């Protein structure tokens, strides 16, 4: 858990250099990238306009090339993202525009902590759609570890630009 | 190269802006004195490899502008204050007119780190020290004299750059 | 007799990066701030104060290529323009 | 597009007094900081920049008449000189 | 009287000193903003007597030199943030060219007091703050613009006279 909040961090830390205007364009933009995956299929590909088109905007210069100290996070983030259903992710992005990304960011590290190996619940929601047994209940599948830490980190970055 | 400063232009600056200025002392009759420390090597801290390039560099330019140059080299925190104390004292600046310090080593807000330093292991000398060191109540001989503090110390971990709508071959001090 | 002095005066630190951010230094060329302080003391000390040459460095560190820093002055007490007149 | 840019940038800031030092101010004249400051505008404004007003005031602060103070510059990220060009 | 600088030298200046000075908007179409912060009166610390002449000074100077100057008086160190916060959010400065930011209260080395600010219970405002709310990243209005701070307020609260070898009838903030 302590290496995976330090890979973590590693790009908490560079996504908060991004300024204050981009970070809401670029929250903006992947809110509705969640919408449309034609968007999501399209960054191994990887000028363009609407969602993923004003992502697009927010990483280039003015001939339009990739900034490798900002693409970098961003992929890193896809790449977190891309282990998850789009079911966790439409309900990310409903935490996104509720701007409460501390309760469940904060459950979910204290949860990460202790593994070391309700129904109408978006945590359970989420945890179910995670593949966890829902019913305390300390009980930890490991089946399920990969995508609560892509989770972890696609909860983190959003922190990072909160 | 160091360009020079005509006869005619010091004097003239001496004549028309004597009140605005600082005094010089008598080139044939003046002791200015500078000091340099420089941290390069460390034990849990990554090595600071080229700063023997600014050691000469700041050397050689204070020599030009007439400075007998102090060097120290790997101090901890102890070290670096005795080494100030000891600059400070020296009755060689009663026939000065300026002085200069150079500073170079890893640091933090607060100050610039030893040898020695860790997040656990705090070795850390504070900017306010040096304030302290020189200022009328310690210092004396550099009463109404210039004190020019040249660091080089990182005071964040953060980089300083952003990103507005509209090589690579350095470490990290 | 005895007079009133100041505790603090004619102090002036230049320091390698703002607040909170990072100074680079080059393996091959020594540091950023070093090399261009030294630059330009070599071209502007004969006909700029010391503080003139701290801008002719700022300004050389206003747009940046790559990395970005600048150099900022603090704790100036200097009542006096500080002229080093090279060679004299 | 985006470009780089720095965090800091263009700061200046003109603190009363040294640190770990007394500003002064008097009930029937304000404060002494303030009117020595607004003189010195009213005097070099039109062909000294601001950083220049500020050594014009640090200047009549070198022999201290009664009490002793010394403001000072802090945090200087300029890196230009700012004229005020009254009546421009 | 606040003299001027004649239309000749604004021009000259501007043309043999591009490079070198900060740009100027027209004064037709310009909208220069300044701010005033002033706490008087307090719960544990003596008035701050006169005060409102060096505000009145301050104010008039400011529209002198065209600032639209916006006064502030008596607030906490929340309400002093927040009116910061306000101030760096107002849309004129991205139709301006520069800013001041006058602050008289009592203050400790770390910042500038409020007015229920005690040494167990303190009420203080940061410098650091200041530089949070109007550097690059939290200010976009203000970018590559000038940023002038002026504040009175004693950091450390111990005389700053000494005495070496060779009126009266204020209070102290």
């Amino acid at each position: 858990f302590q290496g995976l909040r330090a890979e973590v961090e590693t790009i908490s830390k560079e996504l908060e250099l991004l300024d204050r205007e981009l970070c809401q364009l670029l929250l903006e933009g992947l809110e509705g990238v969640l919408r449309d995956q034609l968007a999501l299929r399209a960054l191994e590909e990887a000028p363009l306009d609407g969602p993923a088109g004003a992502v697009l905007e927010c990483l280039v210069l003015s001939s339009g090339m990739l900034v490798p100290e900002l693409a970098i996070p961003v992929v890193y983030l896809l790449g977190a993202l891309t282990m998850l259903s789009e079911t966790q992710h439409k309900l990310l992005a409903e935490a996104l525009e509720s701007q409460t990304l501390l309760g469940p960011l904060e459950l979910v590290g204290s949860l990460l902590e202790q593994s070391a190996p309700g129904e109408g619940a978006p945590a359970w929601v989420l945890l179910d759609e995670c593949g966890l047994e829902l019913g305390p209940h300390v009980c930890w599948e490991p089946q399920a570890q990969g995508r609560m830490c892509a989770l972890y980190a696609s909860l983190a970055l959003l922190s990072g630009l909160s | 190269a160091l360009k020079l400063c005509p006869h005619e232009e010091f004097l003239r600056l001496c004549k028309e802006r004597a009140e605005e200025i600082y005094p010089i002392k008598e080139r044939n009759n003046r002791t200015r004195l500078a000091l340099i420390i420089c941290n390069t090597e460390f034990d849990h801290l990554p090595p600071r490899n080229g700063a023997d390039f600014d050691i000469t560099g700041m050397k050689e330019l204070l020599e030009g502008l007439d400075y007998s140059v102090d060097v120290e080299e790997n101090l901890t925190a102890r070290d670096m204050e005795s080494a100030l104390r000891a600059f400070a004292t020296r009755p060689e600046h009663k026939s000065s007119d300026s002085t200069f310090l150079v500073l170079m080593s890893h640091g933090i807000l607060e100050g610039i780190c030893g040898t020695v330093h860790d997040e656990k292991k705090p070795d850390v000398l504070l900017y306010d020290t040096i304030f302290q060191i020189f200022n009328n109540r310690n210092c004396l001989s550099l009463k109404d004299k210039p004190k020019v503090i040249i660091v080089q110390a990182a005071r964040g971990a953060n980089r300083g750059e952003l990103w507005v709508r509209d090589s690579e071959n350095l470490e990290e001090d | 007799a005895v007079y009133k002095t100041h505790v603090e005066k004619d102090f002036i630190a230049f320091c390698s990066s703002t607040p909170h951010n990072v100074s680079w230094r080059d393996s091959t060329m020594g540091s950023i701030f070093i090399t261009q302080l030294i630059t330009c003391f070599q071209k502007y000390s004969w006909c700029c104060h010391l503080e003139e040459v701290f801008r002719k460095v700022q300004q050389s560190f206003e747009t940046p290529r790559a990395k970005a820093q600048m150099p900022t002055i603090e704790r100036l007490s200097m009542t006096r323009y500080f002229y080093l007149f090279p060679g004299n």
